[PDB]
């Protein structure tokens, strides 16, 4: 009933409504939403991250229905810290989407399971432009909100009551978030006031 | 304020990889950066716990894991005799050339099962008469370790040390 086109197809399209029987079905035959039977096979994205790639105005329905099965099955800690296995797209998780669609809704929900604050996206993708890639934000959740202009999140990973992240962990370059605002910066007028803004937040 | 790095342990399938895991991480086949504590000498590390699959030829995947992996974890198994010759078989030549050079402090855990009255009448009809600690301790100087802490699962008090001298090899140059 569940394979896993038939359900990726389900949480790109939006619908908490027709995907009742998850729990009857993955219960009964013992399986569990992160097994290898059900993930697409190059990147290791799960559900969670197809959800939040494809966003409804901000707002998919199908992470809360689909971590309580995770629940009740038995794997938060699992499954939301899945990270992709691949060398273009490496530790992205559900947080470090959640982070660059901008959605903060659902980063309230993703911590309060302990996902993880401190993930590290090595991959060839996440990485400066002079080694042959686009982005590089650090590698952290927390460095992805402040090299993406959010205060909101910055000042949400860094005082929660369920995970507090802190502003001096220490990427696989050394490369602190401060260091990584100094890193993506185009002298524009509009790069260049975010950045002092939110420089001069963290320090 | 920490520092963390990955973990990577390996084995041959059975040899008792995840159970102990399982020992460390809450104190049960996959382990994704299961995210642990521990503080070694004074500077509180987590310590990132990628446990591997096996035996079960998933060559797709066990080599995906394995970059950027600073403190490899070659087991084996107290009472699998020779056997426990995939060392330099299979596994270390393997770890030879997906990570460079990294610490290698290699586990033999199931240390309470010689004693095993039980399984010895199995393993003395195999004629196989299981391993001794110089055995393993020539194939950790075969290799080149950081350690040969032996280990245990079910009875404790041979978990804790093994990510002692893990660890700290981790924290070295490289
Ligand atoms: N008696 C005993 N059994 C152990 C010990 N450690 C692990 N095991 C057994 O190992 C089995 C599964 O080991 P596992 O770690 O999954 O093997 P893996 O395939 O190498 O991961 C369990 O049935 C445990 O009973 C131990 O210290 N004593």
């Amino acid at each position: 009933v569940f394979n896993r086109p038939i359900l990726f197809d389900i949480v790109s399209r939006g619908s908490t409504a027709d995907l009742d029987g998850l729990l009857p079905f993955l219960l009964t035959h013992k399986k569990r939403l992160t097994d290898e039977e059900f993930r697409e096979p190059s990147t290791g994205k799960t559900c969670l991250p197809k959800a939040l790639l494809n966003l409804s105005n901000g707002r998919n329905d199908t992470i809360p229905v689909l971590l309580d099965i995770a629940e009740r099955t038995g794997n938060m800690r699992e499954f939301i810290n899945s990270p992709f296995r691949d060398i273009y797209y490496r530790g992205q998780t559900a947080l470090h989407i959640a982070i660059e669609r901008r959605c903060k809704h659902y980063v309230e929900l993703l911590v309060a399971q302990g996902a993880d604050v401190h993930a590290q996206a090595r991959g060839r993708f996440f990485q400066p432009k002079d080694e042959g890639g686009y982005f590089y934000f650090g590698e952290l959740p927390l460095s992805l909100a402040a090299c993406t202009n959010q205060p909101h999140i910055v000042n949400y990973l860094t005082e929660n009551p369920h995970k507090k992240a802190d502003m001096r962990r220490q990427d696989s370059r050394g490369n602190t978030v401060l260091h990584a605002l100094v890193a993506i910066a185009d002298n524009t007028r509009e790069n260049t006031k975010f950045v002092t803004k939110m420089y001069d937040l963290l320090l | 304020a920490a520092i963390r790095k990955k973990l990577v342990i390996v084995g041959d399938g059975a040899c008792g990889k995840t159970c102990l895991l399982i020992v460390f991480s809450k104190d049960p086949t996959v382990f994704e950066n299961y995210v642990a504590d521990i503080e070694v000498d004074g500077k509180q590390v987590e310590l990132a716990l990628w446990d591997t699959a096996g035996q079960e030829d998933y060559d797709r995947l066990r080599p995906l894991s394995y970059p950027d992996t600073d403190v490899i974890l070659m087991c084996f198994s107290i009472d699998s005799p020779d056997s426990l010759e995939n060392i330099p078989e299979k596994w270390t030549p393997e770890v030879k050339h997906f990570c460079p050079n990294v610490p290698i402090i290699l586990v033999g855990n199931k240390k309470d099962l010689r004693n095993d009255e039980h399984t010895r009448r199995e393993l003395a009809k195999m004629k196989q008469e299981p391993v001794k600690p110089e055995e393993g301790r020539d194939m950790a100087n075969r290799i080149g370790a950081f350690g040969y802490m032996e280990c245990s699962a079910k009875t404790k008090d041979g978990v804790r040390e093994v990510f002692e001298m893990a660890t700290r090899a981790a924290l070295q140059a490289r």
